[PDB]
RNA sequence: GUUGCGUGGUUCACCGCGGAGGUAGAGCUACUGGAUGGCCGAUGGGUUACUGACGUCAGCCAAACUCCGA
RNA sequence: UGCCUCCUAAAAUGUAACGGAGGCGCCCAAAGGUUCCCUCAACCUGGACGGCAAUCAGGUGGCGAGUGUAAAUGCACAAGGGAGCUUGACUGCGAGACUUACAAGUCAAGCAGGGACGAAAGUCGGGAUUAGUGAUCCGGCACCCCCGAGUGGAAGGGGUG
RNA sequence: UUACGGCGGCCACAGCGGCAGGGAAACGCCCGGUCCCAUUCCGAACCCGGAAGCUAAGCCUGCCAGCGCCGAUGAUACUGCCCCUCCGGGUGGAAAAGUAGGACACCGCCGAACA
């Protein structure tokens, strides 16, 4: 409840300065206690171009913990973005603090090819 | 009584539909009576200049009156 | 009849044009006095008319004054040349437009009520008539 | 109370910046890191 | 393991469920936190409460408290803005459990003329408040090394939504009421 | 932050003259605490002029 | 204003289209102030017929009031 | 008697009076930059001192608090409150504009150097904005080594701050 | 395609509030503080490893004009330009308030079960 409201507040605050275009989409995240989600939005027409989450074959292809799952989905979304033809994005915290699973996602994508 | 200060010549300088060059001042104001939109900077004293050549466009952005430039 | 406070001691004269749009009908009593011309009715005139009505009825009935003189008027000292600062407030005045109801009265006897209202009207610097609550 | 102070590069001693400070609030000499055009980079500066 | 918490989870939850027919298991009242604050008056005079309040609250409770500074300025109280006037700590979890157990066991009966906590000091929502007036009888603090005497207050906050449920929860936990 | 700020909170044991003894974790005192009254022994937990004239006269 | 040399409809008028407004008016339980009559009753008064706060019910006022608005 | 804010001022700008109201001749080495986080006043209930009003807890509360300082326009998306690191309170520029008799005044994207913060995107050429100021002449100081009255120096002058 | 989780558009006709129904995937509530990280005190929050329990809450669906919001037409106020000596009139614009009414949102992209 209040956690949801405060998260939305922080996400809006950070989004005030952060949009993401067609050439440089928005690396948005959505983390839950059980899973995470990530997609590229291109906040110019509201048209998602690539997406990923933690509910795939990776839900059992787990070499460790939630951090390993985040790393795997980072690789997956990086491959999806390369397939789409995207090599620069803007990372969106989604209102959560950078670090942990989010950091694993971010650096997994970073060394998997995305230039952000 | 009897004192005063100089008139500051505030207000809108370019209106909707006007073709402007990059850097043209559009609105002189105190505070953000209008708010910068796409292709519109603010300036150190809320000056709302044009960052690109185009046409002026006034709009609404959930409460805030905005000025934007369309190319 | 003087206000307890005003935010601006010196104000521009109230504009004397148009017809009154509010307070054009009797609302409190069943008899009233309706103005027909613009004027600056003063607290002294209001007090005179109120005392006239009260001292003619001498008992019973109720009188309402639905106007308050809260607009100040200034006057310079008598012996002074032109233009050395605005003068100090001297009078308290109410801006009255045609159609505005000035006084409200209720009384068992229509004749006495009408006589008292006429006595009040003859003390005011306006042409005024007597209107009923239909 | 707020005099005009000058800051000189600690290396080349060139006077590059002039500003103000409150003498009572900072009774000692101001220290700042400012870009020195002569040295070509940022150096420590001190009041003169 | 907190014995009072174990006793709660063993029987008090069932007792509250019997007393009030909750449709789900987590509608049962539960204490959320315990808050103890000073609100000293020696803020504009001698300004020495870090030893007067913190040094005793820490040993009384188990955690160092937070310092609260004045939110305004009052000439009548000689109150200025910006200096500490009160020190507040909050106790939660097993620390709160142990503090409540120790209180209800040895501290509450041990003050002067203990005639029981009044059961009418509820806030109307399901949380209770009461306070002493001197250096409490906590054996953690002894008179031999204390400054001028000062009392304290406790706010106990529960998941209960009604005063009757809060009173029942406190009574089951062991609060001696009238 | 719990590095050096919070006081020590280590296991203790309360011994009462009544006999009611329980063990918890208390502050800097690591030893025992000797008490004479507990919740099991304190009061409130376990509970005429005419007559005076009659007995006087 | 006149006049020489450049420019040539760029000026102005009407019609259409795109724009900013806070005047007239109006309103105010939309703010800041003023203000009439009731109901309720805050305080103060010697058990209170005396001051009658706040709200609320109707009616009002404003260059430095504006939820509005030509 | 100069500068800033409101009304007069008649819904662009501008507009007089010995017209109606106020402010300025500063302040802050953080009250500057950046990153991250938070939401106030008031009212109600409960609570030793503590009471109308000190700190505490729970509700209600979208701006009625607050903004270094007058007022206006803004700011709750915070420009308000808290904390970490720092000195961009830079250097060389600047397309294009507002205002304007002239002299002045004002805004400015962006480029380069060398940096601060940030994981990055980015932001940063003082301060929510608008007052806190004085032309030219003549002198002082630091630096560059530009001219140097036969020559070499020097005196003196010159440029930058 | 049905109805769910996100991202947006728009910023009340969309809000607030009341009344009912849901936990497949999911979203949350939830278990602990060993590791990253943090409390001007508190693993309350943030962060970390999880699913013992659950829709009671959040959330979603449907119904409510209750508060709140939108709001005509006509008339009037006001008004540009003419007539006119004022009075008023012609001609062209045209409110605010109020009334009738509306309304418990609408639209796009991605993902899961189902399609
Ligand atoms: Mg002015
Ligand atoms: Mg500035
Ligand atoms: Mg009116
Ligand atoms: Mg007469
Ligand atoms: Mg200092
Ligand atoms: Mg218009
Ligand atoms: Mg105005
Ligand atoms: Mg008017
Ligand atoms: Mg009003
Ligand atoms: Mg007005
Ligand atoms: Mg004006
Ligand atoms: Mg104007
Ligand atoms: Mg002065
Ligand atoms: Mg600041
Ligand atoms: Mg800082
Ligand atoms: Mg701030
Ligand atoms: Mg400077
Ligand atoms: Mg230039
Ligand atoms: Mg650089
Ligand atoms: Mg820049
Ligand atoms: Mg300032
Ligand atoms: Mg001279
Ligand atoms: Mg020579
Ligand atoms: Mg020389
Ligand atoms: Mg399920
Ligand atoms: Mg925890
Ligand atoms: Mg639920
Ligand atoms: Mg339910
Ligand atoms: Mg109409
Ligand atoms: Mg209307
Ligand atoms: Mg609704
Ligand atoms: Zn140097
Ligand atoms: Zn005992």
């Amino acid at each position: 409840a209040t956690r949801r409201i405060s998260r939305l507040r922080r996400h809006t605050r950070l989004r005030k300065k952060l949009s993401g275009t067609a050439e440089r989409p928005r690396l948005v995240v959505h983390r839950s206690a059980r899973h995470i989600h990530v997609q590229l939005v291109n906040d110019l027409n509201g048209t998602t171009v690539a997406a990923a989450s933690s509910i795939e074959a990776d839900v059992r292809g787990v070499p460790g913990d939630k951090k390993a799952r985040s790393v795997r989905v980072g690789q997956l979304i990086a491959e999806r973005a390369k397939a789409a033809g995207i090599d620069t994005v803007v990372f969106d915290r989604g209102g959560y603090t950078y670090g942990g699973r989010i950091a694993a996602l971010a650096d997994a994508a970073r060394e998997n090819g995305l230039s952000f | 009584n009897g004192r005063d200060s100089a008139a500051q010549r505030l207000g809108v300088k370019r209106y909707g539909g006007q073709v402007v060059k990059a850097g043209e001042i559009l609105v002189r104001q105190r505070g953000t009576k209008f708010h910068p939109g796409v292709n519109v900077g603010r300036g150190g004293d809320d000056t709302l200049f044009a960052k690109t050549a185009g046409a002026v466009e006034f709009g609404i952005k959930r409460g805030r009156k905005t000025v934007s430039i369309v190319g | 009849l003087i206000p307890r406070k005003v935010k601006h001691r010196k104000q521009h004269h109230p504009r004397q044009r148009g017809i009154a749009s509010g307070g054009t009908t009797v609302n409190f009593g069943d008899y009233g006095i309706q103005a027909l011309e613009h004027a600056y009715v003063t607290n002294r005139q209001i007090e005179s008319a109120r005392i006239a009505i009260n001292r003619h009825i001498k008992r019973g009935g109720k009188v309402w004054i639905n106007i308050f003189p809260d607009r100040p008027l200034t006057k310079k000292p008598a012996e002074t040349r032109m233009g050395s600062g605005k003068g100090s407030p001297e009078w308290w005045v109410a801006n009255v437009k045609p159609g505005r109801v000035l006084f409200e009265l209720s009384y068992p006897n229509e004749g006495v009520a009408r006589a008292a209202l006429t006595r009040a009207i003859h003390k005011l610097p306006i042409k005024a008539r007597i209107i009923t609550r239909e | 109370v707020r005099p005009k102070i000058t800051l000189a590069c600690e290396v080349c001693k060139h006077r590059n910046y002039i500003t103000k400070k409150n003498r009572r609030n900072d009774p000692d000499r101001l220290e700042l890191k400012k870009f020195c055009p002569n040295c070509g980079k940022h150096q420590a500066h001190r009041e003169t | 393991q907190p014995r009072l918490k174990e006793r709660y989870r063993s029987e008090i939850r069932d007792a509250l469920r019997k007393q009030f027919g909750y449709g789900n298991v987590m509608q049962i009242p539960t204490v959320t936190k315990v808050v103890v604050n000073m609100g000293v008056g020696e803020a504009a005079r001698d300004a020495k409460l870090i030893n007067g309040a913190v040094n005793d609250l820490a040993l009384i409770t188990g955690q160092k408290p937070e310092v609260r500074r004045a939110r305004k300025s009052i000439a009548q109280f000689k109150l200025r803005e910006g200096m500490p006037v009160g020190v507040r700590v909050t106790l939660r979890g097993d620390r709160m459990w142990e503090f409540l157990d120790r209180l209800t066991s040895i501290a509450l009966p041990r003050i002067r003329d203990f005639r029981g906590l009044s059961p009418k000091q509820f806030d109307g929502v399901g949380n209770y408040t009461f306070g002493l007036a001197e250096q409490a009888v906590f054996h953690e603090v002894d008179v031999d090394k204390i400054d001028r005497v000062r009392g304290m207050d406790i706010n106990v906050v529960t998941s209960a939504a009604t005063d009757d449920e809060g009173r029942a929860l406190l009574r089951a936990l062991g609060f001696p009421f009238k | 932050m719990k590095s050096d700020i919070h006081p020590a909170y280590e296991e203790t044991t309360v011994v009462c003259g009544c006999g009611n003894t329980f063990q918890t974790r208390s502050t800097k005192p690591g030893g025992r605490i000797v008490v004479e009254v507990c919740s099991q022994c304190h009061p409130f937990y376990t509970g005429g002029r005419v007559a005076r004239f009659e007995k006087r006269y």
